[PDB]
């Protein structure tokens, strides 16, 4: 290959594999965590839509381990607690009753007997005895403390809760709340490295995500490409599909971070499995065993099961669509073609010839997830022979291996076992009726098939079995990057977007709050929350040394209180940022600190309203007798309860006046 | 090789006295320079008890009957048993006075308003011949001095033929979280409850009483899982202090339950026996009592003499 | 004799 | 008082040919290569400078530099003229080098910072800034002289011979200034940078021990070193040949050194061609996804 190749490979590599034991040390960019003034408008913000109840924070990565800390460090109550928590939840993880003995034995010494011994206590008598009864007759099921977590879950949404609230912490938990809310992404975050592959409306290239360091897939997609193949459905559809499958935990599907789309690309943020597709491999490898395919049919089966339960139909099953990770653990990729069916079943032809079920190449006539169950039978005989059950491109015309609709499959008797001959037998059945995985419970019926009798489903759940392939270390595991190529920008050439057409993506971008929090946690939790401590360490001593204190006790009835930058003024600086308080009958404004002093009387008010200014949102304030005001936020979650806050109290006190 | 026992019950049960009885009689006798030693303890054991009801006497606003042993009672508050040494005479006729006094035998009468060593009435007999500068104790006061033990103490030892290794723990609420670690491989547990716990509350505790607690950590013990393949017995201790505070006090104050006829001393003992043995959950397991007094030899002698026997049978290898 | 060309 | 040159007609014919054996390869391949084509700009730029160099420089010089002496076609205004578009060339020709090395050391090593600091259209400012605006700021001064009729024909066109008229001093200091300026300071910035990129790509080899890869990086580091070594031993000829003609403690040249420094003026002029004739070569070398359009188009 020509050095320029060659570089950006072995950049991309250095890139991906750069301080791996230090992943915080990844990042270029720094996350500015806002002021802890913020508390004050975003503990609102979040009690106005019930999110500060214990189970919702308690529920979130972040939240979870600010409320630990919080209790390991300062709440001497609430440390025992924790911790017998933490402990139980690490004793479900165990995989074998040889060490579920011993932990159990461990726990129940170090958090019930001892205290049952003390008479300190505070559990109740059926979770002791519910323990007591599993364990004298050496029961070590997984579910031993599930008493126990719900009453620790119990005790700690008493009191200890409320201390947290008030606590220091709670306020940082509100600051990276305000960051996740105020994420709007752009191409500029991320350093994107060579295509790594390249299909439907645009390339997909592998990225860094800059203020956390996270490798990533970003998939682009070119707007001008989406117009000029009447696209915009399907592009919205994909979103719709990777937002419905990414919410939960399967590690079966490659799962969607963030959304985004400049003026002319949309964008996909999705998980990165530098291993490569299953199709590469194949080709690399040549055709696998049945003992090598019995990982991949098992772990793709449990994706199909994850997506089927939310009733999502992979219409397009295949290798290349089979992304290897690190270590050699397959996911299901290209959601392009997915559809809903639980509104009503698609009609439509859609997939790749070779693998379509027959009810999907029959035109006209509606089809449900039996679809994918096709699909899976003729992708499982490729790996095994390097081809499709009927003809392949190079060997037939595509019609002619449509004919796949007036035959019926080869099921050889060489190559396979006889319980694979009875699993594809049933897989590629040509009535739906009759086929496998169409009938009954659905992915159970194959679940519990001959060819998987050997095999531990829950195991393969937490991923314990070894992969028959581990990917190369030292490769890209894609073809050349002058191999795929790229669009013709000719092609382009007379299209023109309208202010019509960018409408149809004014709710495109989107973040997934779970996958985030995840990402912040692995990478830069730390290091974040500890400079931001010693940042307000340092101001705090500088307050106190020159006086000027960040609040003279927020006054006696103030509704909120936060920045906001008076706008609009061209004979001075446009953004004059100050600090505002809200009262019941009028607006209170503070200059560098030194004395607050009234702007405005909520009596005054005309009406509050929400307009764009320089490109960026901002309040706009009529005042009865021809005066305004402009104020701008500097997270919509601001702008959001200052609007609403402002506009509820002069609602108010100008109907009590009436 | 050696097997491992542990004596468990709650504070004041009397564990190290049955310690002390096993070194006698299967171990080596105390010898004088034991004694000597002991001598102090006896001494800041009267000491305290003096102390103790002497401010019994004070919180209960209690007059007493002789203002010149008031001076006493005085200097009695002004004694400190830290920087301690031999008794002298300045102290000893106070404290005859006192002892003989109505009044505080009244308020020792009505001990049970607070806490108080049972060895009190001993040493107060005992009186010159304990306080008399030629003080040789004998093994009866030794065995009656009390010395708060604290901590896991193993004491090895052997039968006639066979090695069992004992362990004696502390029986205050604080201690007992220090148990986690002397339960790795126990072939018995002896379980030790104070027959006359009935009447006082706790120590770390004014207000529970003392035989609820027992029963509870009879309970926990009994409960415990790993536990099922090692036998317990039931030492039902000092049962010559309850012959008295069941003539004196009436345990239906205490455990309404028990309707048996009162003064019985052998009612009362049967009753708690089967208090006791009911907590258990289980039938199938099986739980041996032998009521007995650690300060007397004999009854030692004669419950440690099927003691041995039941724990070989239990443990074959 | 000196040259001219540069 | 020699009126014409006393150069061999061997000489006036293999130089000539060695002359236009440079100008159809530099004209040819360098259009080609601003035809094929953010390090794409200034590979396109350097092309464009060097075609320049060659098209405009190269024909003036044949029957009034190369094929004869004596007589000058062009007015007092037109040898000013073209001496400046010689210089303005050269200085283009070799900052475009330097901001080459120094583009390419900013992309390879710190990539995340290139992404700011070369932004595209950053990246058409500098390149601006360099090419048609940086070379026009400094030729005004190195090349804005001529037209001193020193030959004894006097009337006739062989009498009039352009030379730069500067006194000996003041011409003596701007060619100094010329060669600091045009040589060692880009010489300097190629130099450091191309070593710390054979650096990195010497510890990539070491640490990379694939075929492919250790291939790539060998040629690479290896061109890199060959960019250096052609831009000395093509345009140290030149300049040492501009200083001597000023940088000289006498005045009297003896006849053999005569002739052998017109000899030297038609291989340091057919040197610095060379230099502008090699770029398409390495480029195409270099870099098999390069070489294949090249050769497409
Ligand atoms: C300092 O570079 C100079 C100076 C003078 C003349 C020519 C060069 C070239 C050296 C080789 N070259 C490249 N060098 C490098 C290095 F810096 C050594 C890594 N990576 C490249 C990557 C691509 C490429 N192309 C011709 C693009 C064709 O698609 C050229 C280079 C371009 C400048
Ligand atoms: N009269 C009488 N006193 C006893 C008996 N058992 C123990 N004691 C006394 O109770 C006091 C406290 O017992 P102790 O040795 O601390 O038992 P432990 O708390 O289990 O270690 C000791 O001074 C003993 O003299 C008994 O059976 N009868
Ligand atoms: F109550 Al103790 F030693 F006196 F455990
Ligand atoms: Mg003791």
């Amino acid at each position: 290959a020509d050095l320029e190749a060659v570089l950006a490979d072995v950049s991309y590599l250095m890139a991906m594999e750069k301080s791996k034991a230090t992943p915080a040390a990844r990042a270029s960019k720094k996350i500015l965590l806002p002021e802890p003034s913020i508390r004050s408008v975003m503990q609102k913000y979040l009690e106005d839509r019930g999110e500060v109840t214990f189970e919702k924070i308690f529920s979130q990565k972040l939240g979870y381990l600010l409320f630990r800390d919080f209790c390991l460090k300062h709440l001497e109550e609430a440390k025992p607690l924790v911790e017998f928590y933490e402990e139980i939840k690490k004793y479900e993880k165990l995989e074998t009753e040889e060490e579920r003995l011993v932990c159990s034995r461990e726990i129940f010494d170090t958090y019930i007997m001892k205290e049952l011994l003390a008479c300190s206590h505070p559990f109740s008598k059926s979770a002791i005895e519910h323990v007591q009864g599993h364990l004298v007759k050496k029961q070590v099921p997984p579910d031993l403390f599930q008493p126990y977590i719900e009453e620790i879950c119990q005790n700690l949404r008493g009191d200890v809760f409320q201390k947290f609230i008030e606590s220091d912490k709670f306020t940082r938990f509100c600051q990276w709340k305000n960051v996740e809310l105020n994420i709007h992404l752009t191409m500029n975050d991320f350093s994107v490295h060579r295509i790594i592959g390249r299909g439907g409306f645009g390339e997909v290239y592998g990225c860094r995500k800059a203020d956390t360091g996270k490798m990533y897939a970003m998939k682009c997609l070119d707007k001008k490409r989406i117009k000029m193949k009447q696209g915009e459905t399907l592009a919205l559809n994909e979103r719709i599909m990777l937002s419905l499958v990414s919410t939960g935990d399967c590690p079966f599907i490659v799962c969607m971070s963030y959304a985004f789309h400049t003026p002319d690309k949309l964008s996909f943020i999705l998980d990165l499995m530098n291993g490569g597709d299953l199709h590469y491999h194949l080709s690399q490898h040549g055709v696998f065993s049945e003992p090598d395919m019995i990982f991949y049919a098992a772990e793709i089966i449990l994706g199909l099961e994850h997506m089927h339960n939310r009733f999502v139909v992979y219409r397009d099953l295949k290798p290349a669509n089979i992304l290897l990770d690190e270590h050699g653990h397959v996911r299901i990729s290209d959601l392009g073609l997915a559809c809903d069916f639980s509104k009503k079943k698609p009609h439509a032809s859609v997939g790749t010839h070779g693998y379509m079920a027959p009810e999907v190449l029959q035109k006209g006539v509606a089809y449900d997830s039996s679809a994918d169950w096709f699909s899976l039978g003729c992708m499982l005989f490729k790996l095994l022979r390097g081809h499709s059950p009927f003809r392949q491109h190079k060997t037939k015309d595509k019609h002619e291996i449509d004919r796949m609709t007036l035959t019926m499959a080869v099921e050889l008797p060489d190559s396979f076992s006889p319980e694979l001959r009875s699993l594809l037998e049933g897989l590629l059945q040509r009535d739906v009726n009759r086929r496998l995985g169409c009938l009954g419970r659905g992915a159970q019926e194959v679940k519990e098939s001959p060819f998987f009798r050997d095999l531990d489903w829950q195991m393969v759940f937490l991923q314990k079995y070894p992969p028959p392939l581990i990917p190369p270390r030292g490769e890209v595991n894609a073809a050349d990057a002058f191999d795929i190529g790229s669009f013709d920008e000719e092609d382009t050439k007379g299209i023109k977007l309208l202010d019509s057409d960018q409408e149809l993506y004014r709710n495109f971008p989107l973040t997934i709050s779970e996958r985030w929090q995840q990402e912040v946690a692995e990478t830069v939790f730390d290091t974040i929350n500890a400079e931001t401590d010693r940042l307000e360490a340092r101001k705090k001593t500088k307050n106190k040394q020159l006086g000027h204190e960040e609040d003279y006790a927020l006054g006696k009835d103030c509704i909120m209180h936060g920045y906001m930058s008076k706008m609009g003024n061209p004979f001075l600086t446009q953004w004059q940022r100050r600090y505002f308080y809200l009262f019941p009958n009028r607006l209170e404004w503070r200059g560098e600190g030194e004395a607050p002093q009234s702007l405005l009387t909520m009596e005054e008010i005309q009406s509050v309203e929400e307009t764009q200014i320089k490109e960026r949102k901002c309040l706009l304030l009529k005042i009865r007798g021809g005066k305004q005001f402009v104020l701008q936020c500097d997270s919509d979650p601001e702008l959001v309860q200052w609007k609403k806050e402002l506009r509820d109290a002069y609602r108010e006190a100008q109907q009590l006046v009436q | 090789r050696e097997l491992k026992l542990l004596l468990l019950g709650t504070g004041e049960s009397g564990k190290s006295t049955f310690i002390k009885q096993m070194r006698i009689i299967h171990g080596s006798g105390y010898s004088d320079e034991d004694k000597r030693g002991f001598t102090k303890l006896v001494y800041q054991n009267i000491f305290t008890a003096m102390q103790a009801m002497i401010r019994a006497m004070d919180t209960l606003k209690i007059p007493y009957k002789y203002e010149h042993n008031k001076a006493h009672a005085q200097l009695v508050r002004e004694v400190d048993v830290e920087k301690v040494s031999a008794f002298e005479n300045p102290y000893v006729d106070a404290i005859k006075s006192l002892w003989n006094d109505p009044g505080i035998q009244e308020c020792y009468d009505r001990r049970r308003e607070y806490q108080l060593s049972d060895s009190t009435k001993y040493y107060l007999n005992d009186l010159d011949r304990v306080a008399d500068p030629a003080y040789l104790p004998t093994q009866q006061d030794v065995l009656r001095v009390r010395v708060p033990t604290t901590g896991i103490i193993e004491y090895p030892f052997d039968l006639q033929s066979v090695i069992f290794r004992m362990v004696d723990v502390g029986g205050q609420r604080s201690e007992r979280r220090k148990w986690i670690h002397c339960f790795e491989n126990v072939t018995s547990i002896m379980f030790l409850v104070a027959l006359s716990e009935y009447d006082q509350v706790l120590v770390e505790s004014d207000n529970e009483n003392r035989m609820e607690e027992s029963k509870a950590l009879f309970r926990t013990i009994i409960t415990y899982p790993w536990f099922q393949n090692s036998s317990v017995i039931l030492f039902l201790n000092k049962k010559d202090l309850l012959e008295e505070k069941i003539m004196y006090s009436h345990l239906v104050d205490y455990f309404p339950e028990y309707d048996g006829p009162q003064r019985d001393a052998q009612a009362a003992r049967e009753f708690i026996l089967k208090m006791f043995v009911d907590l258990n959950p289980d039938s199938d397991k099986i739980i041996y009592s032998h009521f007995t007094c650690a300060t007397d030899t004999e009854n030692i002698r004669f419950v440690f003499a099927a003691v041995k026997d039941t724990i070989l049978q239990l443990n074959l290898k | 004799r000196r040259p001219y060309i540069l | 008082s020699e009126l014409d040159v006393n150069t061999d007609i061997y000489s006036k014919v293999l130089v000539t040919a060695v002359y236009l054996a440079l100008f159809v390869v530099g004209t040819v391949g360098n259009t080609v290569t601003a035809f094929t084509l953010t390090v794409h700009y200034h590979l396109g730029s350097l092309a464009l400078s060097d075609l320049l160099t060659l098209l405009l420089a190269m024909p003036v010089e044949l029957y009034n530099f190369i094929w004869v002496h004596h007589p000058w076609a062009f007015g007092d205004a037109g040898c000013r003229g073209y001496y400046f578009l010689r210089d303005a060339c050269t200085y283009a020709t070799a900052l475009n080098v330097a901001s080459l090395s120094v583009e390419r050391y900013l992309a390879i090593c710190h990539p995340f910072k290139a992404k700011t600091l070369m932004s595209r259209s950053r990246t058409k400012k500098f390149i601006s800034a360099i090419w048609l605006a940086s070379a026009l700021l400094a030729v005004p001064m190195l090349f804005t002289m001529g037209e001193q009729n020193r030959s004894a024909d006097g009337q006739h066109a062989g009498g009039l011979v352009c030379t730069p008229t500067i006194h000996t001093a003041t011409v003596k200091v701007v060619i100094q200034v010329n060669t600091f300026m045009s040589f060692i300071f880009p010489m300097v910035v190629i130099s450091v940078l191309n070593t710390i990129i054979a650096n990195k790509l010497t510890v990539m080899v070491r640490q990379a021990a694939e075929p492919g890869r250790v291939q790539a990086l060998r040629h690479g580091v290896r061109v890199l070193r060959a960019v250096v070594i052609a831009f000395v031993v093509c345009w140290l000829p030149y300049h040492v040949r501009r200083l001597m003609f000023c940088y000289i403690s006498d005045e009297q040249w003896t006849p053999f050194l005569y002739d052998f420094y017109h000899y030297f003026y038609m291989v340091t002029n057919a040197l610095f061609y060379v230099s502008s004739t090699i770029n398409p070569i390495l480029y195409n070398l270099v870099s098999a996804n390069f070489r294949h359009i090249f050769l497409a188009t």
